[PDB]
Protein backbone atom coordinates (compact mmCIF):
# COMPACT_ATOMS: atom_id res chain seq x y z
CA UNK A 1 0.00 0.00 0.00
CA UNK A 2 1.06 3.58 0.71
CA UNK A 3 2.36 4.65 4.12
CA UNK A 4 1.93 8.34 4.98
CA UNK A 5 3.02 8.33 8.63
CA UNK A 6 6.04 6.92 10.45
CA UNK A 7 4.72 5.08 13.50
CA UNK A 8 7.20 5.14 16.38
CA UNK A 9 7.33 5.30 20.17
CA UNK A 10 9.66 7.56 22.14
CA UNK A 11 11.50 4.83 24.09
CA UNK A 12 12.57 5.04 27.71
CA UNK A 13 15.56 7.12 28.73
CA UNK A 14 17.12 9.26 31.43
CA UNK A 15 18.96 11.64 29.12
CA UNK A 16 22.05 9.53 28.49
CA UNK A 17 21.23 6.07 29.83
CA UNK A 18 18.55 4.22 27.90
CA UNK A 19 16.61 1.12 28.89
CA UNK A 20 17.81 -0.55 25.68
CA UNK A 21 21.45 0.19 26.50
CA UNK A 22 20.90 -0.99 30.09
CA UNK A 23 19.46 -4.31 28.93
CA UNK A 24 22.31 -4.60 26.43
CA UNK A 25 24.88 -3.88 29.16
CA UNK A 26 23.39 -5.80 32.13
CA UNK A 27 25.07 -9.27 31.76
CA UNK A 28 28.49 -7.63 31.44
CA UNK A 29 27.57 -5.62 34.53
CA UNK A 30 26.96 -8.95 36.27
CA UNK A 31 30.33 -10.14 34.93
CA UNK A 32 32.02 -7.04 36.34
CA UNK A 33 30.31 -7.64 39.67
CA UNK A 34 31.69 -11.18 39.68
CA UNK A 35 35.15 -9.93 38.65
CA UNK A 36 35.17 -7.37 41.47
CA UNK A 37 34.01 -10.08 43.88
CA UNK A 38 36.98 -12.20 42.80
CA UNK A 39 39.16 -9.13 43.30
CA UNK A 40 37.91 -8.80 46.87
CA UNK A 41 38.49 -12.54 47.35
CA UNK A 42 42.10 -11.85 46.32
CA UNK A 43 42.77 -8.72 48.36
CA UNK A 44 41.06 -10.12 51.49
CA UNK A 45 42.77 -13.53 51.49
CA UNK A 46 45.15 -12.82 54.38
CA UNK A 47 42.24 -11.62 56.53
CA UNK A 48 41.73 -14.49 59.01
CA UNK A 49 38.06 -13.63 59.58
CA UNK A 50 37.38 -14.04 55.86
CA UNK A 51 39.61 -17.13 55.90
CA UNK A 52 37.49 -18.62 58.70
CA UNK A 53 34.16 -17.75 57.07
CA UNK A 54 34.93 -18.27 53.37
CA UNK A 55 38.35 -19.44 52.20
CA UNK A 56 38.80 -22.47 54.47
CA UNK A 57 35.51 -23.86 53.13
CA UNK A 58 37.19 -24.32 49.71
CA UNK A 59 37.76 -28.04 48.86
CA UNK A 60 41.38 -28.10 47.65
CA UNK A 61 42.74 -24.74 48.83
CA UNK A 62 40.87 -24.56 52.14
CA UNK A 63 42.86 -26.75 54.56
CA UNK A 64 45.96 -25.52 52.70
CA UNK A 65 45.66 -22.05 54.29
CA UNK A 66 45.38 -23.16 57.93
CA UNK A 67 48.45 -23.74 60.08
CA UNK A 68 49.63 -26.80 62.02
CA UNK A 69 51.56 -25.35 64.93
CA UNK A 70 50.60 -27.06 68.21
CA UNK A 71 49.82 -25.04 71.41
CA UNK A 72 53.32 -25.85 72.72
CA UNK A 73 55.43 -23.64 70.42
CA UNK A 74 52.98 -20.73 70.13
CA UNK A 75 53.78 -17.98 72.65
CA UNK A 76 50.19 -16.72 72.67
CA UNK B 1 0.03 22.96 -10.93
CA UNK B 2 0.94 20.51 -13.69
CA UNK B 3 1.27 16.95 -12.38
CA UNK B 4 3.06 14.34 -14.47
CA UNK B 5 4.56 10.93 -13.73
CA UNK B 6 6.15 8.07 -15.68
CA UNK B 7 5.49 4.70 -14.04
CA UNK B 8 8.00 1.85 -13.94
CA UNK B 9 8.35 -1.61 -12.32
CA UNK B 10 11.24 -0.65 -10.02
CA UNK B 11 11.84 -0.03 -6.32
CA UNK B 12 12.84 3.65 -6.14
CA UNK B 13 10.71 6.67 -7.00
CA UNK B 14 11.86 10.27 -7.35
CA UNK B 15 9.58 13.26 -6.89
CA UNK B 16 10.49 16.69 -8.21
CA UNK B 17 8.68 19.96 -7.67
CA UNK B 18 10.17 22.40 -10.17
CA UNK B 19 9.56 26.10 -9.58
CA UNK B 20 10.48 28.78 -12.09
CA UNK B 21 12.39 30.56 -9.38
CA UNK B 22 16.10 30.35 -10.05
CA UNK B 23 18.59 33.19 -10.24
CA UNK B 24 17.05 34.46 -13.51
CA UNK B 25 13.97 35.52 -11.55
CA UNK B 26 15.90 36.89 -8.56
CA UNK B 27 14.97 40.41 -7.48
CA UNK B 28 18.21 41.02 -5.59
CA UNK B 29 21.55 39.29 -6.18
CA UNK B 30 21.38 35.85 -4.64
CA UNK B 31 17.87 35.60 -3.18
CA UNK B 32 17.26 32.45 -5.20
CA UNK B 33 20.36 30.76 -3.76
CA UNK B 34 19.33 31.74 -0.24
CA UNK B 35 15.79 30.42 -0.72
CA UNK B 36 17.26 27.21 -2.13
CA UNK B 37 19.41 26.88 0.97
CA UNK B 38 16.28 27.76 2.98
CA UNK B 39 14.17 25.02 1.38
CA UNK B 40 14.41 21.99 3.65
CA UNK B 41 14.76 23.87 6.94
CA UNK B 42 12.11 23.65 9.65
CA UNK B 43 8.44 24.32 8.97
CA UNK B 44 5.57 25.62 11.07
CA UNK B 45 4.58 22.04 11.98
CA UNK B 46 7.52 19.65 11.46
CA UNK B 47 11.10 20.58 12.27
CA UNK B 48 14.03 20.06 9.93
CA UNK B 49 15.56 17.52 12.29
CA UNK B 50 12.29 15.60 12.45
CA UNK B 51 12.12 15.70 8.64
CA UNK B 52 15.50 14.03 8.14
CA UNK B 53 15.09 11.64 11.06
CA UNK B 54 11.68 10.49 9.85
CA UNK B 55 12.50 10.33 6.13
CA UNK B 56 15.60 8.24 6.83
CA UNK B 57 13.58 5.61 8.70
CA UNK B 58 10.99 5.65 5.93
CA UNK B 59 13.83 5.36 3.44
CA UNK B 60 14.34 8.46 1.30
CA UNK B 61 16.25 11.72 1.21
CA UNK B 62 15.63 15.24 -0.05
CA UNK B 63 17.68 17.62 -2.17
CA UNK B 64 17.02 21.19 -3.26
CA UNK B 65 18.92 22.18 -6.41
CA UNK B 66 19.27 25.74 -7.69
CA UNK B 67 19.44 26.11 -11.46
CA UNK B 68 19.80 29.14 -13.70
CA UNK B 69 16.03 28.92 -14.25
CA UNK B 70 14.35 26.43 -11.92
CA UNK B 71 14.45 25.55 -8.28
CA UNK B 72 14.09 21.78 -8.16
CA UNK B 73 12.94 20.19 -4.92
CA UNK B 74 13.74 16.51 -5.40
CA UNK B 75 12.91 13.66 -3.02
CA UNK B 76 14.09 10.09 -3.51
CA UNK B 77 12.35 7.24 -1.76
CA UNK B 78 11.20 3.66 -1.71
CA UNK B 79 8.02 3.48 -3.77
CA UNK B 80 5.41 2.54 -1.17
CA UNK B 81 5.59 5.80 0.85
CA UNK B 82 4.79 8.45 -1.76
CA UNK B 83 2.15 10.50 0.21
CA UNK B 84 4.68 11.28 2.97
CA UNK B 85 7.02 12.91 0.48
CA UNK B 86 4.20 14.65 -1.38
CA UNK B 87 3.06 16.18 1.92
CA UNK B 88 6.66 17.01 2.89
CA UNK B 89 7.33 18.93 -0.33
CA UNK B 90 3.90 20.53 0.16
CA UNK B 91 4.83 21.63 3.70
CA UNK B 92 8.15 23.01 2.45
CA UNK B 93 6.47 25.06 -0.28
CA UNK B 94 3.49 26.23 1.77
CA UNK B 95 4.81 26.78 5.31
CA UNK B 96 8.51 27.29 5.85
CA UNK B 97 9.57 29.04 9.03
CA UNK B 98 12.10 31.61 7.75
CA UNK B 99 13.56 32.20 11.20
CA UNK B 100 16.36 34.76 11.61
CA UNK B 101 18.42 32.36 13.69
CA UNK B 102 18.00 29.92 10.81
CA UNK B 103 19.28 32.54 8.39
CA UNK B 104 22.39 33.22 10.45
CA UNK B 105 23.25 29.64 11.48
CA UNK B 106 22.45 27.41 8.49
CA UNK B 107 21.54 29.25 5.29
CA UNK B 108 24.28 31.89 5.30
CA UNK B 109 27.12 29.41 6.12
CA UNK B 110 25.87 26.93 3.51
CA UNK B 111 25.64 29.67 0.89
CA UNK B 112 29.08 30.97 1.84
CA UNK B 113 30.41 27.45 1.38
CA UNK B 114 28.74 27.13 -2.04
CA UNK B 115 30.17 30.51 -3.03
CA UNK B 116 33.67 29.64 -1.81
CA UNK B 117 33.66 26.36 -3.75
CA UNK B 118 32.39 27.97 -6.94
CA UNK B 119 34.81 30.86 -6.43
CA UNK B 120 37.78 28.48 -6.36
CA UNK B 121 36.98 27.25 -9.89
CA UNK B 122 37.74 29.72 -12.72
CA UNK B 123 35.51 27.83 -15.16
CA UNK B 124 32.38 28.61 -13.13
CA UNK B 125 33.63 32.18 -12.66
CA UNK B 126 34.02 32.54 -16.43
CA UNK B 127 30.63 30.92 -17.05
CA UNK B 128 28.99 33.42 -14.71
CA UNK B 129 30.87 36.25 -16.45
CA UNK B 130 29.80 35.00 -19.89
CA UNK B 131 26.17 34.87 -18.78
CA UNK B 132 26.38 38.31 -17.14
CA UNK B 133 27.79 39.97 -20.26
CA UNK B 134 25.63 38.15 -22.82
CA UNK B 135 22.36 38.97 -21.08
CA UNK B 136 22.49 41.68 -18.44
CA UNK B 137 19.61 41.72 -15.94
CA UNK B 138 17.78 38.55 -16.94
CA UNK B 139 19.74 35.31 -17.07
CA UNK B 140 22.91 37.30 -16.41
CA UNK B 141 22.04 37.64 -12.76
CA UNK B 142 24.56 36.04 -10.40
CA UNK B 143 23.83 32.41 -9.65
CA UNK B 144 25.02 32.46 -6.04
CA UNK B 145 24.86 34.86 -3.10
CA UNK B 146 28.15 36.64 -2.41
CA UNK B 147 27.09 39.57 -0.24
CA UNK B 148 27.62 42.49 -2.60
CA UNK B 149 24.07 43.61 -1.87
CA UNK B 150 22.24 43.05 1.38
CA UNK B 151 19.72 40.22 1.01
CA UNK B 152 17.67 40.18 4.19
CA UNK B 153 15.26 37.62 5.63
CA UNK B 154 12.17 39.57 4.57
CA UNK B 155 13.44 39.64 0.97
CA UNK B 156 13.64 35.85 1.02
CA UNK B 157 10.08 35.68 2.32
CA UNK B 158 8.97 38.10 -0.43
CA UNK B 159 10.79 36.16 -3.16
CA UNK B 160 9.35 32.89 -1.86
CA UNK B 161 5.83 34.33 -1.85
CA UNK B 162 6.41 35.50 -5.43
CA UNK B 163 7.93 32.24 -6.67
CA UNK B 164 6.17 29.47 -4.68
CA UNK B 165 2.83 30.03 -6.40
CA UNK B 166 0.46 27.40 -7.72
CA UNK B 167 0.75 28.21 -11.44
CA UNK B 168 4.54 28.60 -11.26
CA UNK B 169 5.65 25.09 -10.28
CA UNK B 170 5.27 21.66 -11.84
CA UNK B 171 5.16 18.30 -10.05
CA UNK B 172 6.94 15.45 -11.82
CA UNK B 173 7.47 11.99 -10.45
CA UNK B 174 9.86 9.56 -12.07
CA UNK B 175 8.62 6.02 -11.32
CA UNK B 176 5.35 7.20 -9.73
CA UNK B 177 1.79 6.02 -10.32
CA UNK B 178 0.44 9.19 -11.91
CA UNK B 179 -3.19 8.80 -10.83
CA UNK B 180 -2.02 8.21 -7.26
CA UNK B 181 0.30 11.21 -7.55
CA UNK B 182 -2.56 13.42 -8.72
CA UNK B 183 -4.71 12.15 -5.86
CA UNK B 184 -1.94 12.88 -3.34
CA UNK B 185 -0.97 16.33 -4.66
CA UNK B 186 -4.58 17.27 -4.20
CA UNK B 187 -5.83 16.92 -0.60
CA UNK B 188 -2.55 18.63 0.28
CA UNK B 189 -1.09 22.11 0.41
CA UNK B 190 -0.05 22.34 -3.25
CA UNK B 191 -3.73 22.96 -3.93
CA UNK B 192 -3.80 25.63 -1.19
CA UNK B 193 -0.77 27.48 -2.53
CA UNK B 194 -1.64 30.86 -4.09
CA UNK B 195 -2.52 30.70 -7.77
CA UNK B 196 -0.14 33.45 -8.81
CA UNK B 197 1.10 34.24 -12.27
CA UNK B 198 3.79 32.22 -13.98
CA UNK B 199 7.10 34.04 -14.27
CA UNK B 200 7.99 32.31 -17.55
CA UNK B 201 8.19 34.98 -20.23
CA UNK B 202 7.57 33.89 -23.81
CA UNK B 203 9.81 36.51 -25.43
CA UNK B 204 13.48 36.51 -26.39
CA UNK B 205 15.99 37.37 -23.64
CA UNK B 206 17.53 40.49 -25.32
CA UNK B 207 21.12 39.35 -25.67
CA UNK B 208 24.27 41.32 -26.47
CA UNK B 209 27.18 40.42 -28.74
CA UNK B 210 30.83 41.40 -28.95
CA UNK B 211 31.16 42.04 -25.23
CA UNK B 212 34.37 41.15 -23.45
CA UNK B 213 35.15 40.78 -19.76
CA UNK B 214 38.41 40.11 -17.95
CA UNK B 215 38.70 38.77 -14.40
CA UNK B 216 42.02 38.39 -12.61
CA UNK B 217 42.38 35.11 -10.76
CA UNK B 218 45.25 33.41 -8.94
CA UNK B 219 45.47 29.85 -10.20
CA UNK B 220 44.43 28.37 -13.52
CA UNK B 221 43.77 30.49 -16.60
CA UNK B 222 40.70 29.95 -18.76
CA UNK B 223 39.44 31.78 -21.81
CA UNK B 224 35.82 31.36 -22.80
CA UNK B 225 33.71 32.19 -25.82
CA UNK B 226 29.96 32.28 -25.60
CA UNK B 227 27.15 32.65 -28.11
CA UNK B 228 23.52 33.38 -27.21
CA UNK B 229 21.31 31.26 -29.49
CA UNK B 230 17.60 31.31 -30.27
CA UNK B 231 14.94 28.64 -30.57
CA UNK B 232 15.38 27.97 -34.28
CA UNK B 233 19.16 27.62 -33.89
CA UNK B 234 19.26 25.30 -30.88
CA UNK B 235 19.94 22.01 -32.68
CA UNK B 236 22.92 23.40 -34.62
CA UNK B 237 24.75 24.53 -31.53
CA UNK B 238 23.82 21.22 -29.88
CA UNK B 239 25.54 19.26 -32.67
CA UNK B 240 28.38 21.80 -32.46
CA UNK B 241 28.86 21.17 -28.73
CA UNK B 242 28.92 17.42 -29.22
CA UNK B 243 31.18 17.87 -32.26
CA UNK B 244 33.81 19.82 -30.33
CA UNK B 245 33.48 17.56 -27.29
CA UNK B 246 33.60 14.48 -29.55
CA UNK B 247 36.58 12.84 -31.22
CA UNK B 248 35.58 13.93 -34.72
CA UNK B 249 36.93 17.43 -34.19
CA UNK B 250 40.62 18.24 -34.34
CA UNK B 251 40.02 20.88 -31.66
CA UNK B 252 38.94 18.46 -28.92
CA UNK B 253 42.49 18.26 -27.59
CA UNK B 254 42.52 22.03 -27.10
CA UNK B 255 38.97 22.56 -25.84
CA UNK B 256 38.53 21.96 -22.12
CA UNK B 257 34.73 22.03 -22.29
CA UNK B 258 31.90 22.99 -24.62
CA UNK B 259 28.22 22.86 -23.71
CA UNK B 260 24.91 24.42 -24.72
CA UNK B 261 22.60 25.52 -21.92
CA UNK B 262 19.04 25.29 -23.24
CA UNK B 263 16.07 27.30 -22.00
CA UNK B 264 12.43 27.55 -23.06
CA UNK B 265 13.19 30.77 -25.00
CA UNK B 266 16.83 30.43 -26.03
CA UNK B 267 20.20 29.16 -24.96
CA UNK B 268 23.85 29.95 -24.39
CA UNK B 269 26.62 27.95 -26.04
CA UNK B 270 29.68 28.21 -23.79
CA UNK B 271 33.15 27.03 -24.80
CA UNK B 272 35.92 27.03 -22.19
CA UNK B 273 39.63 26.51 -22.88
CA UNK B 274 41.47 26.06 -19.58
CA UNK B 275 45.12 25.44 -18.75
CA UNK B 276 47.80 26.29 -16.19
CA UNK B 277 49.96 28.65 -18.26
CA UNK B 278 48.46 31.45 -20.31
CA UNK B 279 50.51 30.87 -23.47
CA UNK B 280 48.88 27.48 -24.05
CA UNK B 281 45.44 29.05 -23.48
CA UNK B 282 46.32 31.88 -25.88
CA UNK B 283 47.53 29.60 -28.68
CA UNK B 284 44.62 27.22 -28.12
CA UNK B 285 41.82 29.77 -28.18
CA UNK B 286 43.35 31.63 -31.14
CA UNK B 287 43.30 28.32 -33.01
CA UNK B 288 39.74 27.64 -31.78
CA UNK B 289 38.31 30.95 -32.94
CA UNK B 290 40.22 30.87 -36.25
CA UNK B 291 39.16 27.32 -37.14
CA UNK B 292 35.60 28.07 -36.04
CA UNK B 293 35.33 31.27 -38.08
CA UNK B 294 36.48 29.06 -40.89
CA UNK B 295 33.49 26.80 -41.36
CA UNK B 296 32.86 23.38 -39.86
CA UNK B 297 30.87 20.46 -41.25
CA UNK B 298 28.60 19.39 -38.41
CA UNK B 299 26.99 16.62 -40.48
CA UNK B 300 29.13 13.72 -39.07
CA UNK B 301 28.27 14.47 -35.42
CA UNK B 302 24.54 14.01 -35.97
CA UNK B 303 24.06 10.36 -35.05
CA UNK B 304 26.54 10.86 -32.21
CA UNK B 305 24.65 13.83 -30.85
CA UNK B 306 21.33 11.97 -31.07
CA UNK B 307 22.91 9.45 -28.71
CA UNK B 308 24.41 12.04 -26.35
CA UNK B 309 21.17 14.03 -26.38
CA UNK B 310 19.16 10.93 -25.44
CA UNK B 311 21.71 10.20 -22.68
CA UNK B 312 21.42 13.72 -21.27
CA UNK B 313 17.66 13.91 -21.91
CA UNK B 314 16.53 10.73 -20.15
CA UNK B 315 17.50 12.23 -16.77
CA UNK B 316 15.45 15.42 -17.09
CA UNK B 317 11.68 15.59 -16.83
CA UNK B 318 11.13 18.20 -19.57
CA UNK B 319 12.53 17.25 -22.99
CA UNK B 320 12.75 19.89 -25.69
CA UNK B 321 12.89 17.28 -28.54
CA UNK B 322 15.29 18.93 -30.97
CA UNK B 323 15.47 18.09 -34.66
CA UNK B 324 19.17 17.31 -35.46
CA UNK B 325 18.28 16.52 -39.09
CA UNK B 326 18.55 19.85 -40.93
CA UNK B 327 21.96 20.71 -39.45
CA UNK B 328 24.79 20.82 -41.97
CA UNK B 329 27.23 23.69 -41.54
CA UNK B 330 28.50 26.19 -38.99
CA UNK B 331 30.53 29.39 -39.24
CA UNK B 332 31.39 31.48 -36.21
CA UNK B 333 29.86 34.93 -36.22
CA UNK B 334 29.97 37.36 -33.32
CA UNK B 335 30.55 36.04 -29.83
CA UNK B 336 31.22 37.19 -26.28
CA UNK B 337 34.60 36.64 -24.69
CA UNK B 338 35.77 36.39 -21.09
CA UNK B 339 39.31 35.80 -19.87
CA UNK B 340 39.98 34.65 -16.30
CA UNK B 341 43.35 34.25 -14.66
CA UNK B 342 46.72 35.43 -16.01
CA UNK B 343 44.74 38.13 -17.74
CA UNK B 344 47.66 40.12 -19.15
CA UNK B 345 48.70 37.17 -21.31
CA UNK B 346 45.35 35.84 -22.40
CA UNK B 347 44.42 37.62 -25.65
CA UNK B 348 41.79 40.32 -26.02
CA UNK B 349 38.75 40.20 -28.30
CA UNK B 350 40.45 42.06 -31.16
CA UNK B 351 43.29 39.52 -31.39
CA UNK B 352 40.85 36.63 -31.91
Amino acid sequence: AYTSHLSSKTGLHFGRLSLRSLTAYAPNLMLWGGASMLGLFVFTEGWPKFQDTLYKKIPLLGPTLEDHTPPEDKPN
Amino acid sequence: LTVSARDAPTKISTLAVKVHGGSRYATKDGVAHLLNRFNFQNTNTRSALKLVRESELLGGTFKSTLDREYITLKATFLKDDLPYYVNALADVLYKTAFKPHELTESVLPAARYDYAVAEQCPVKSAEDQLYAITFRKGLGNPLLYDGVERVSLQDIKDFADKVYTKENLEVSGENVVEADLKRFVDESLLSTLPAGKSLVSKSEPKFFLGEENRVRFIGDSVAAIGIPVNKASLAQYEVLANYLTSALSELSGLISSAKLDKFTDGGLFTLFVRDQDSAVVSSNIKKIVADLKKGKDLSPAINYTKLKNAVQNESVSSPIELNFDAVKDFKLGKFNYVAVGDVSNLPYLDEL
